[PDB]
């Protein structure tokens, strides 16, 4: 039996679920699910319609005398059942008349359960849309029959274009991301409703994908006895699954440790490029082992988790593939850029925790990644770098490295050909992966940035071309693989935006945001008894699909003056105009706060740069601000940092994002809405206080008197209240104050801008 | 053993590739060309690189001390096997520098990663805005990255079975500076050989870790046997010459990868000073001797 | 082998050297002064001095008539001739502070200027940041002694350079006011080895 009947099966398993809520016919969900994948003629070969009808155990029971064994609707329940976890596993199936079925109710947020043991459980949950991003609400939300009759009008359309095929897996993929992303897999209280449908879809593709290449493996022709005939503890039991750790090393060396002149130009291209290598290397390694695009729980951030299949093959492949990324890598990037490559066995057991170590799976993985990362090369391949070193004269301009170089111009072909992308890196670019291109790929492939049109001109006739775009419209045909990375550019020129502004002081921004303790969530943040696979990978798509796609729309919704270099997972790079960048922080940190409603916790760090500043120090200067950020302990008696804060311009402007938003803030508002009538001899009166306000640790008493006469001669433009007021804060509450009065200066500064 | 403390009254500027960035600490391959540098220039360069060669004269890369800490770079130890509890390797990846005594605590855990942290404070890193004046055309900018160390910080420098020939060198080394920017205002120390009986315990015991303490790269015939439970991490060393009788022009010299000075082996090896310039007028070396600290693991 | 050049370099007229273009110094001021990192007290940079002295020298020593005794004291590395250097000058502090505590008055200045327009009359005001005068400097500048037939050579072109800065400026808006210093308490010790001529150094230093 074919293997992809299998995986189309498994993926459109629960079709009958939205088939079912979405129309008035009162039947089983796998009988209205089966019936409308049989009403498409290319859906039709008793394989797919096998899957989808019989996949719980009351339906294979009624027909499993008359079905065959190795009938590849076992290898789906028996997925559908590994994915759930702890959840439902054998009962009652939804469309059934045994229970009144609830079909209106909405998907609960994941972050209800998380971090729940120190800031409690709770009911939201995510209202209907029809991008743009869904953010979950505390009221009691309903999803109607229309809801889900247009969810099932919009997929007539897509399958109609749509073959049981290995290319159009990813279209499949892509229309189940679309639309089954806010429909719940399981419309029953008493339980959790966070799961999607498309997560536990997808899920339950890449278990099935696993359990069918092991079975293949080991000579399993008995798919009833070994898995349904009875309860498959001794499958249950036994190893059938690799969870592999492509993890990616030094990309903030290579990305930000430049030196152009042209070098703020760059670093959007080499994030992109970073992103879409990483990207490309797990398609390339799926479509070595023949498997989907579902078998990758999670890429991005510079690191992947793909469940692979226990078998021997799969083992050889990876070695094979490990050694050829090895040698790709060390050819281009000596040792600048590393990925390490890393499997643990795990059983059907440990991924639905019934053993009780669904987390030791995730424990061991790292343990060999770092294993691999502490023993990187071998004993031939430092040999071989070291015997292939030569005296040069030259060496490229920002890469500094003295091979790979241009005869006619000093840079290295990667430094050559990023700058080629970054010209060609625009809004509704498609990415096309050739045997040509513009940036070298692993496996003699090359990549370009080359625009719609010229890209139906390079896939309508050719072999193994293979199109990444941001947006895909029209998910069927045209097809593409849909990449997603924050890359909002309000202007690529970083010069003219700057000379766009016109007060305030001339100075870049550049903001690094990153999630608090985002490991630990993933350890230990869901409580034991909600621990699945599905439940880790919805919470995986969350994050990742808020940082990327809502950092995009965010900040498209108001043209902010921001040219983000990097979104990617847990983290932010961006680089703008100051005045921007200072007021996007405070609405990221709220967005963030409301996504995850209060349930993690982001700390940033603001750098102030003029334009000609190194990109290198800009990168590694605000990295050091968002670490003190990270440091920020309110009180020397607590263990491990609050860690909610923010650092503004210096690693001694360390505030708590309620202590900057609050006091900073009001302060700045109201210094602003009082000091707009000063004169110009005002102004120096405000850079006397400044002074004073600074040297008042050292002079308790003349200093204090100091600021007494400074307020004194201002309160004539600036009135006798707010002195007073300027003269309590100096008393109270200080540094917020030199904070607020600093930004006002720099705000308020007549020098261009 | 006979620690040689760095006490650095200006600025200092270590380069890692740039001019614009500046690194806390240098390496003993900087240190060592240092040296030869001053040889040169006292004319017993034979004389200091056949006391290096013979083992005569082997030292560590500069360290962090601060107040009569020594510190020691967060060795890259194979544990963080306790599978149950804690956050080894968690909260200890923005831990850059241990003590030296305090090492049996982070072997077992029970150090604590965020107090070695804040404890951890030498000096801060700044970049110095400067131009080259053109009396005619634009004046073009351009910006040194420095690191300014602390009242009570500095560097320090394991040396075993000091030597009359080092010491004179280390007394030249003191007015012509080290680092990158020294013929500016930035390479400036006094130094101490200070003989130390505390750390003296720590380097005559015996282990099977061995922590390496300096830049080193084995020889070939024993790089087979040093990587064999070895968790190392690789580091490039080049640059451009700094010499007047070399080529005529500046030329980069050989790009060595070496061990960097936090990586711990089971089987010890001792490296070797590599030459790096062969096409020039007079040998250009690399230092990279392995320093070990053995420990229990 | 090694000399040592010791002085003190006092301002007379104050002296703005250096744009510290981080966000802690131009919050304060228009126009800060370089500051050292962690005390925050004015310093003159070696390179500001380094480059003051050999741009007065390179000036006199040709006088429309770079040669060898500039590039024997301050380096070269152009094209072909690389000569490394005679001369490591050192960042200077400021040496006094004390002495300024005891004036009740702070070792820094903002300076009130303005342009008046010439077509519209309209004037505009600016403000820089100016280490006061009457501030110390001690500095010391670290010759290396390789060729014993050129040191007299070598420091009476260095006596020349403090004498052209003398009558100069160090940093900034010097031919508006700003920058005029002063040497005293100029000498030279031997650091490392013996040198007996150094009694001539010491001549020629305090001439
Ligand atoms: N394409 C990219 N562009 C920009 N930043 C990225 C990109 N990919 C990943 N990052 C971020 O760079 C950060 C650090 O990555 P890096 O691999 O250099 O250090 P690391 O996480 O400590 O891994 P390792 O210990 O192997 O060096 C990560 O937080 C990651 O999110
Ligand atoms: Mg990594
Ligand atoms: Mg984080
Ligand atoms: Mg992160």
């Amino acid at each position: 039996m074919d293997k992809i009947n299998l995986v189309c099966g498994s993926l459109l398993a629960d079709i009958g679920k939205i088939i079912y809520r979405g129309t008035s016919e009162r039947a089983k969900h796998s009988k209205l699910g089966g019936d409308f994948i049989k009403s498409f003629e290319q859906f039709r070969n008793t394989e797919l319609t096998d899957c989808i009808r019989y996949h719980h155990a009351q339906e294979i029971t009624s027909v499993k005398s008359n079905k065959e064994k190795n009938s590849l609707f076992y290898i789906t329940y028996i997925a559908d059942n590994i994915s759930s976890g702890m959840d439902r596993r054998k009962d009652l199936e939804e469309g059934a008349e045994g229970f009144n079925w609830d079909k209106k109710v909405a998907l609960g947020s994941v972050f209800n359960v998380l971090n729940e043991k120190e800031k409690g459980r709770q009911n939201y949950s995510y209202p209907f849309v029809a991008e743009p991003l869904n953010f979950p609400t505390a009221t009691q939300n309903q999803y109607t029959t229309s809801y889900y009759d247009g969810l099932i009008t919009d997929m007539k359309t897509i399958l109609q274009r749509l073959k049981p095929d290995k290319e159009h897996i990813n279209s499949l993929l892509q229309m189940m991301e679309s639309l089954w992303s806010y429909v719940p897999s399981s419309t029953d209280k008493n339980q959790l409703v966070d799961i999607s449908l498309y997560d536990h879809s997808r899920t339950t593709a890449a278990i099935a994908s696993a359990i069918y290449d092991y079975f293949q493996a080991e000579n399993i022709t008995d798919y009833q006895k070994e898995l349904f005939d009875y309860n498959a503890t001794e499958f249950y039991d036994k190893n059938a699954f690799l969870m592999m750790n492509f993890d990616m090393s030094g990309v903030q060396n290579f990305i930000y440790n430049i030196s152009g002149s042209k070098a703020l130009k760059s670093l959007r291209a080499r994030s992109f490029y970073l992103d879409m290598l990483l990207e490309y290397i797990s398609d390339n390694l799926l479509e070595k082992l023949e498997l989907s695009r579902a078998n990758i729980l999670y890429v991005g951030g510079g690191h992947a988790y793909l469940l692979l299949a226990n078998t021997n093959k799969t083992k050889a492949i990876l070695s094979d593939f490990e050694h050829d990324l090895k040698t790709w890598f060390l050819d281009k990037f000596k040792i600048d850029l590393y990925v390490a490559m890393a499997y643990t066995e795990v059983s059907a057991n440990d991924l639905m925790n019934h053993n009780g170590h669904y987390r030791d799976i995730y424990r061991r993985l790292s343990q060999k990644t770092s294993a691999k990362k502490a023993n990187r090369y071998t004993a031939e391949e430092i040999l071989n770098l070291n015997h292939q070193g030569t005296e040069n004269a030259r060496e490229c301009r920002e890469c500094k490295r003295s091979d790979l170089l241009i005869e006619e111009d000093d840079i290295c072909e990667i430094c050559d050909s990023l700058q080629k992308v970054s010209r060609d890196l625009t809004r509704e670019n498609i990415f096309v992966i050739a045997n040509e291109g513009v940036l070298d790929m692993p496996f003699g492939k090359k990549m370009s940035a080359l625009s719609y049109s010229q890209a139906d001109k390079l896939k309508k006739s050719n072999a193994e071309v293979q199109i990444y775009a941001k947006n895909i419209s029209e998910i069927g045909q045209n097809l593409m693989t849909r990449i997603d990375m924050g890359d909002y550019t309000y202007r690529s020129d970083f010069h003219e935006m700057l000379e766009e502004v016109e007060v305030g002081i001339n100075r870049l921004g550049v903001l690094r945001a990153d999630v608090d303790n985002l490991g630990q969530a993933f350890i230990n943040g869901i409580p034991d008894d909600y621990l699945s696979i599905s439940r880790t990978a919805t919470f995986s798509r969350a994050m990742s699909r808020f940082f990327k796609n809502y950092l995009n729309q965010l900040l498209a919704e108001k043209s902010y003056k921001i040219n983000v270099i990097y979104a990617g997972g847990d983290d932010l790079f961006m680089i703008g105009a100051w005045q921007d960048i200072l007021d996007f922080s405070i609405v990221l940190k709220q967005k963030f706060a409301d996504f995850t409603q209060n349930k993690l916790s982001i700390s940033a760090g603001i750098g102030m740069f003029r334009e000609k500043y190194p990109v290198a120090r800009m990168a590694s200067l605000t990295g050091d601000l968002e670490d003190a950020a990270k440091d920020y302990k309110p009180d020397e008696r607590a263990v491990q940092a609050t860690k909610n804060a923010v650092t503004l311009f210096d690693a001694t402007n360390v505030f708590s994002w309620d202590t900057l938003e609050n006091d900073i803030f009001v302060k700045l508002d109201a210094i602003t809405k009082n000091f707009e009538k000063l004169d110009e001899t005002g102004k120096a009166f405000i850079y006397r206080l400044i002074d004073l306000l600074r040297g008042v640790n050292e002079n308790q008493q003349i200093n204090i008197a100091r600021l007494a006469y400074t307020l004194s001669r201002m309160e004539e433009k600036i009135g006798k209240t707010f002195a007073q007021e300027l003269y309590n804060w100096a008393n109270a509450d200080r540094k917020t104050l030199i904070m607020a009065l600093e930004i006002y200066i720099l705000k308020t500064r007549e020098r261009a801008a | 053993m006979k620690i040689i403390k760095l006490y650095f009254e200006s600025p200092v500027h270590f380069g890692e590739k740039r001019l614009s960035e500046s690194k806390i600490t240098f390496s003993a391959d900087t240190l060592f060309s240092a040296l030869m540098i001053e040889a040169v220039g006292l004319g017993k360069e034979d004389e200091f690189y056949q006391l290096a060669s013979n083992n005569l004269v082997k030292f560590s890369d500069a360290f962090p001390f601060i107040d009569q800490y020594y510190y020691i770079p967060k060795p890259m130890f194979n544990l963080k096997l306790e599978k149950e509890d804690e956050n080894p390797s968690k909260a200890f990846k923005k831990l850059l520098y241990v003590p030296i005594d305090s090492l049996e605590d982070y072997l077992s855990g029970g150090l604590d990663a965020y107090f070695e942290r804040e404890s951890f404070n030498l000096g801060k890193l700044a970049l110095s805005e400067k131009v080259q004046q053109h009396d005619f055309k634009d004046s073009e900018p351009y910006n040194v990255g420095t690191f300014t160390f602390k009242e009570n910080t500095g560097l320090y420098v394991l040396i075993e079975q000091t030597h009359p020939l080092l010491e004179e060198l280390l007394e030249n080394l003191q007015y012509s500076g080290i680092g990158g920017k020294r013929n500016s205002g930035y390479g400036k120390f006094k130094f101490e050989i200070l003989e130390d009986s505390d750390i003296e315990d720590l380097f005559s015991a015996k282990g099977n870790r061995k922590i390496l303490l300096s830049g080193a790269l084995p020889k070939d015939a024993e790089l087979e046997q040093a990587l064999k439970n070895a968790s190392y991490l690789l580091e490039r060393r080049g640059g451009f010459v700094q010499s007047d009788t070399y080529a005529t022009n500046l030329v980069k010299k050989q790009d060595l990868y070496v061990f960097k000075s936090g990586s711990t082996f089971e089987n010890s090896f001792d490296g070797d000073i590599y030459q790096v310039g062969k096409k020039g007028n007079h040998p250009v070396y690399k230092y990279a001797k392995s320093f070990f600290l053995e420990v229990s693991v | 082998m090694k000399l040592v050049i010791e002085g003190t370099i006092v301002l007379k007229t104050g002296m703005h050297i250096g744009g510290s273009s981080d966000f802690s110094a131009i919050g304060a001021v228009d126009s800060p002064v370089v500051r050292d990192t962690l005390t925050r007290l004015p310093l003159i940079p070696g390179s500001s001095l380094k480059g003051k002295m050999r741009y007065l020298l390179a000036k006199e020593l040709n006088n429309g008539i770079d040669q060898d005794e500039i590039l024997r004291l301050f380096g070269s590395s152009e094209k072909d001739k690389i000569r490394r250097a005679r001369l490591k000058f050192n960042d200077i502090k400021l040496s006094n502070l004390a002495e300024l505590e005891t004036f009740n008055v702070s070792s820094t200045e903002v300076k009130f200027e303005n342009t008046i327009n010439r077509k519209t009359a309209v004037a505009n005001p600016r403000q820089i940041e100016r280490v006061i005068a009457g501030s110390k400097f001690d500095f010391e500048i670290f010759y290396n002694l390789d060729d014993i037939k050129e040191v007299e050579k070598d420091f009476e072109n260095i006596k020349q350079g403090f004498d052209l800065l003398e009558f100069d400026y160090l940093g900034g808006h010097g031919t508006r006011g700003s920058g005029r210093i002063a040497f005293e308490n100029l000498s030279v010790i031997t650091a490392v080895g013996n040198f007996e001529k150094i009694n001539t150094l010491n001549e020629i230093l305090g001439a």
